[PDB]
RNA sequence: AAAUUGCCGGGAGGGAAGCGGAUGGGGGCCGGCGAUGCGCCCCGGC
RNA sequence: GGCCGGUACCCGCGCGCCGAAAGGCGUGCCCCUCGGGGCACUGCGCUGCAACGCCCUGCGGGCUCUCCAUCCGACCCGUCUUGAAACACGGACCAAGGAGUCUGACAUGCGUGCGAGUCGACGGGUUCUGAAACCUGGGAUGCGCAAGGAAGCUGACGAGC
RNA sequence: UAGGAGGGCGCGGCGGCCGAUGCAAAACCCGGGGCGCGAGCCCGGGCGGAGCGGCCGUCGGUGCAGAUCUUGGUGGUAGUA
């Protein structure tokens, strides 16, 4: 139950990319949709508006996935598939997937706590 | 038209579409042709099943004539010959092709 | 089984031929570390005895009532100075060929009538002289990268140069050095094996590329003084 | 296997029953295997429970205290399913359970591969069987 | 029997010695180095002391 | 599969792959081969020589049984015989071949023989097919 | 900015893994990967690189042919990393071994009862795994039917391509660009 | 469900508002937000 | 003095001592011959730099969420266009429906089966959930194995550099 | 940019495999927490009260901001004319 890695989890961008012109409509989603104008400002990429996501932006293959808590995520629907992260519990983390029953979670948090697995949903549906 | 490619033929310039035939109902015509064969099968019980006797005879045409297939009948002569009356020959199961010559 | 134990025969095998391949490797670095140590003991010597051959000669003529002419130099250190916009077609494959496919790139040139000819038709573009021995020797050291197997190989150790010479008796960073500098008759392969220095943008600044360095500009030649140029491109 | 464990592992690498695959086919895939007789439930071919003649497992027992089985494949009865697994049940402490699985896996040259993952599992196995009996004492988190 | 000695041996990139300011890496590049600098350096002492 | 088509990755892009400046009308050439010796004349007279005009003399109902003249060529006669029948010989004794009960009118003389004599007997025969027989030993027996 | 073409990325391509998800073929290339690594054999090299190819670039070979290359070469075992055919147009066939993707059911009996054996990749990789005493071969490419229309356009000169015609005859392009006397010839 | 309206609580406004990048000030929310466990030892029995 | 890095390889440590320690200490050969300097015999191993703090349920820490201020940037999108922020046209806003599909022929490319063959596609017999599946014919049905001529007709005798 | 290709995300079925669900499914709302460069995904809370998801193969009436787009609703104009 103690994180593996071992190198400081780097973020070249935490904002969102939220999609041009989304802020002076409703209608348009928050989710980002590339601007296919042929005289966008976004698309010829204008200093001042809306930065788009290029490659660039990647996060280091090491560190990537890896929650706050340090460990990549990995979602659980009962004990059959729990029990199969313990040798993996200083590097994933089970999450009990958000549709099963608060008795299933009772059984799969007290397995979990006997098996050492990071889990960050203990205290739900409680 | 552009790039090398046959010169088209499409002859789907009529109204096409109202006299497309599909074929979803040839199961069908198996089944219903089988249960056909079944209902008259039994009632030209015992006579053989697949009707009165045809004759060996050539085919026309360069192309198939050396292949062998069953006609249509038996000539008058070969009726005569073989001592088999006329009107009685399609009595009993013998195909009779009054149209036919001996050569 | 037999199975392993086989295995582990030619395992032993290779673990004693590699022990044995280590043992020969360091005599061979042993003797090879003093002839290095020679060959530069001899290339400085000459290069203090070029340096006072020279002002011999220069002070005889003087002497005997005439003047000597110096040498005209065998090299040149040649640095782009324009970038990859708006060129000419013909100067783009002139910069291609001259190894000066970004601007702040340094190339060294054998002087002759077919390449220095090749300069002309581009002068615009580049800034271009006479290199000494500290110009040549600390480019060499400080950013000296060879051109090994199509890739660019960092000059750290005197070993890459037993991969890419050593058919030609070049086999330190000093024979390197001397090889280039007094134009050798292995000068084509002991370039073509360097890779296009990558230099620093000019400390201090620079003057107006626009001009030639005689009109008060920066391109073309500056004979002795791409020498001065260098300690603030380096 | 009837046929080998190259083809076998060619021919399920990318779908069985025992594959939980999540997050897509992308850079973020999670794969687990969960046949009993995969030790640390890595997808690859090394420990593949499926591909392999011989396999190695470490599991707790039923509902008994502190025993843990040992299970390997007996190559040579591979087409008999019934008689498939050698299954070992040990109830000794740790260090006898050690030597005895050194014994099983390493020392007799049936898979030197997985010498330390069975032995890590091992180790996984015996702790969980102990704090099922103790309790949570330990937040096991420095 | 006819494959080559395998070889596990991984060379990185080695890290960067300052060329001209390190002492143990510009030894190994041109060993010639500190026996240049020991002349000049024992050629400056008689030039200074003796005045 | 339609999961494939390419019109699925051009989603979003607004021309859906077929140009802004020129766009995708109806049938902007003509429908088919609308002018062939017009302004498809390149096309037409690049890729398809000859196509316009009449050449040869009519034929008033054709049948194609009347031109009916399957052919072999020599080289594959020997496969025709089994290895029985190819063992039960010798030099003067060969075996006879009737392609006609192989479907084959014509035997035509394209390739080598073993030096085996073989008697074929065919409708039509080539000169050549004649000439690599008889070299080899053979004989012709036309019928019909 | 760098005066390069495309940046220096290669434009060209080739294949590195068959199209074909054949799981006996990926195993091959497998084996051959180890083999073209650790033996550095270019016989390797060539039989890797050839089972990346399609099967209009593995055209098949048969005895016919074979034979011809096998004639006066029995000691050296025949590599064809594609298919073999047989040729009823040969009589007989030196007992001969050759290695192939396929063998057509008839060309393997062939082979057979002539006496030689009939090899797959892997027992060729048994025998001669560096190559020792081995003809590689291929079949003819070219010879396609498809080719037969490929090159300059059938209606420029000095061009021998076959023109996309939708049946032979007298009517089907024979008129205006094939001869003088309906405008000119080609 | 959104568009849209009301009430309550907060915020800000010199002829627009909205959006991008910086933090800063407010909020609101996060205990896997952040640890207390390892080795050595002596009993006292397990 | 700035920024980055902190080690499985270059460095570094142990296998001797003195030394808190930086570090000093041996022998033999060359050089000056003062001071000292240069060179040398060389082996096993091991090999993630440290010191000290602050806070630890706090009025704490930080947040990619929300509002607001401030500096810098910043014309409204789709579009036809050489050129759009245009005094060019469409758009008040929201929700749902909404635009390269199906079929025929052909072709290249790729995959599979067979391979001088290959297709069972119209029929037939079977078919105990079945419009499925399986079997069957073909000795010539389609294409391919022969082409050149308008046609009568003829129809590849075996490749060297 | 026009264009081309590759790898993926997502909607709805079918053949399979693994599951969830009256101890609360689907949907929808949120100044809730995150993952991915991104399409998007995972978890938390509320309403909800009966179904649903994941993976492999495969199929399709499959992804909206525009078309003076279609149907339905709603605004400012306006408590004005
Ligand atoms: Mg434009
Ligand atoms: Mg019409
Ligand atoms: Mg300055
Ligand atoms: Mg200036
Ligand atoms: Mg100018
Ligand atoms: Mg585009
Ligand atoms: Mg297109
Ligand atoms: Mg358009
Ligand atoms: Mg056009
Ligand atoms: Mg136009
Ligand atoms: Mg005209
Ligand atoms: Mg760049
Ligand atoms: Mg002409
Ligand atoms: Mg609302
Ligand atoms: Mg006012
Ligand atoms: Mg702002
Ligand atoms: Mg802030
Ligand atoms: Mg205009
Ligand atoms: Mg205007
Ligand atoms: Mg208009
Ligand atoms: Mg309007
Ligand atoms: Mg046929
Ligand atoms: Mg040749
Ligand atoms: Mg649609
Ligand atoms: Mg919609
Ligand atoms: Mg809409
Ligand atoms: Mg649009």
């Amino acid at each position: 139950a103690v994180p593996l890695l071992t190198r400081k989890i780097v973020k070249k961008r935490v904002k969102h990319f939220k999609r041009a012109h989304s802020d002076r409509y409703i209608g348009l989603k928050q989710s980002w949709r590339r601007p296919k104008g042929i005289d966008s400002r976004v698309r010829r990429k204008f200093k001042g508006c809306t930065l788009m996501p290029n490659i660039g932006y990647g996060s280091d293959k090491k560190t990537r996935h890896y929650l706050p808590n340090k460990f990549k995520k990995f979602v659980v629907h009962n004990v059959s598939e729990l029990e199969l992260l313990m040798m993996h519990n200083r590097t994933y983390c089970a999450e009990i997937a958000h549709n099963v029953s608060t008795k299933k979670r009772k059984d799969i948090v007290e397995r979990a706590a006997q098996l050492d697995i990071v889990v960050t949903n203990k205290l739900a549906r409680l | 038209v552009k790039h090398n490619n046959v010169i088209p033929n499409g002859h789907f310039k009529k109204h096409w579409q109202n006299y497309v035939k599909t074929w979803f109902n040839q199961p069908a015509r198996k089944q219903r042709r089988r249960i056909a064969r079944q209902k008259k099968a039994v009632k030209i019980f015992p006579r053989p099943t697949s009707g009165p006797l045809r004759p060996i005879v050539q085919c026309q045409t360069r192309k198939y004539n050396m292949k062998a297939r069953a006609g249509r009948g038996f000539t008058l002569e070969e009726l005569k010959s073989a001592g088999i009356p006329k009107k009685l020959a399609p009595t009993i199961g013998i195909s009779v092709d009054h149209r036919r010559k001996n050569r | 089984p037999e199975k392993v134990i086989l295995k582990r025969r030619r395992e032993e095998v290779w673990a004693a031929e590699k022990k044995q391949k280590v043992a020969a490797e360091k005599i061979k670095a042993a003797e090879n570390t003093k002839v290095i140590y020679a060959r530069a003991e001899q290339y400085a010597g000459e290069y203090e005895a070029q340096d006072k051959e020279l002002v011999q000669l220069k002070r005889e003529a003087r002497m005997k009532g005439g003047f000597y002419v110096s040498p005209e130099a065998k090299l040149l250190f040649v640095v782009r100075i324009r970038g990859i916009n708006a060129m000419h077609p013909k100067t783009k494959k002139i910069l291609q060929l001259l190894r000066l496919r970004q601007i702040f790139n340094g190339v060294f040139l054998k002087v002759n009538k077919a390449t220095i000819n090749m300069l002309r038709r581009v002068e615009p573009y580049v800034a271009y002289g006479y290199p000494n021995l500290k110009s040549v020797r600390e480019l060499i050291y400080k950013r000296g990268y060879g051109k090994l197997n199509k890739q660019r190989i960092p000059l750290a150790n005197n070993k890459v140069i037993e991969e890419g010479l050593g058919k030609h008796n070049i086999i330190c960073i000093e024979d390197l050095v001397h090889e280039i500098l007094t134009v050798g008759p292995h000068f084509k392969e002991a370039n073509n094996f360097l890779w296009p220095f990558k230099l620093k943008a000019p400390l201090g600044g620079l003057k107006k590329k626009r001009n030639h360095y005689v009109e008060g500009g920066d391109a073309g030649n500056r004979e002795n003084y791409i020498n001065q140029l260098v300690r603030r491109m380096n | 296997t009837t046929v080998p464990g190259s083809l076998v592992w060619e021919l399920v690498k990318k779908n069985n029953c025992f594959l939980i695959k999540q997050f897509g086919n992308s850079n973020a895939k999670v794969q687990f295997s969960k046949e009993p007789n995969n030790l640390y439930n890595v997808h690859s071919y090394k420990f593949s429970g499926l591909a392999n003649s011989k396999t190695v497992a470490v599991q707790p027992s039923a509902g008994e205290d502190k025993a843990v089985v040992l299970s390997t494949t007996k190559t040579k009865k591979q087409n008999t399913p019934a008689k498939l697994q050698h299954k070992t049940l040990m109830r000794k402490e740790f260090r006898k359970m050690a030597k005895s699985v050194k014994n099983q896996v390493c020392d007799n040259y049936y898979r030197p591969d997985l010498t330390k993952p069975a032995l890590a599992r091992l180790s996984a196995v015996y702790r969980s069987l102990q704090v099922s009996k103790s309790g949570i004492k330990k937040k096991n988190r420095q | 029997s006819v494959v080559k000695p395998i070889n596990k041996e991984v060379k990185r990139r080695e890290a960067r010695k300052n060329p001209l300011k390190n002492a143990a890496a510009v030894l190994k590049l041109n060993p010639y180095f500190g026996t240049a600098r020991r002349m000049a350096v024992l050629a400056e002492a008689a030039r200074v002391k003796a005045r | 599969t339609t999961r494939f088509k390419k019109n699925r990755k051009k989603r979003g892009h607004v021309s859906a792959g077929h140009g802004r400046v020129g766009k995708h009308r109806k049938h902007p050439g003509g429908r088919g081969n609308a002018g062939g010796m017009h302004h498809h004349r390149i096309l037409f007279d690049k890729y398809h020589p000859g196509y316009f005009g009449k050449v040869g003399m009519r034929y008033f109902h054709k049948l194609s049984n009347r031109f009916y003249t399957p052919t072999v060529n020599v080289e594959r006669l020997w496969s025709m015989v089994p290895s029985d029948k190819a063992a039960e010989a010798g030099g003067d004794k060969a075996p006879v071949v009737d392609v006609s009960q192989f479907g084959y009118f014509k035997v035509l003389g394209k390739g080598m023989l073993p030096e085996k004599p073989i008697v074929v007997k065919a409708k039509l025969i080539s000169k050549i097919a004649e000439k690599k027989i008889k070299a080899a030993g053979g004989a012709v027996v036309l019928v019909a | 900015g760098i005066d390069l073409v495309a940046g220096g990325r290669n434009k060209r391509t080739k294949r590195t893994a068959p199209k074909s998800d054949d799981v006996y073929l990926k195993l091959l290339v497998k084996l051959y990967r180890f083999l073209v690594r650790r033996t550095k054999s270019q016989f390797n090299a060539v039989i890797l690189k050839r089972l990346f190819m399609s099967k209009t670039n593995r055209p098949p070979l048969s005895m016919r042919r074979l034979v011809r290359f096998m004639e006066g070469k029995e000691d050296k075992i025949a590599v064809i990393v594609g298919t073999i055919t047989d040729d009823q147009r040969v009589y007989e066939i030196p007992a001969m071994k050759v290695a192939a993707l396929r063998f057509t059911e008839t060309a393997r009996a062939r082979i057979v009862n002539a006496g030689g054996e009939c090899l797959t990749f892997d027992q060729l990789a048994l025998r001669a795994p560096l190559g020792q005493n081995t003809l590689l071969l291929r079949g003819p490419k070219n010879a396609r039917e498809a080719v037969r229309h490929f090159g300059k356009a059938p209606g420029v000169p000095h061009s021998h391509t076959k023109p996309y015609v939708r049946s032979k005859g007298r009517k089907f392009e024979k008129a205006r660009g094939r001869r003088n006397s309906r405008g000119f010839k080609v």
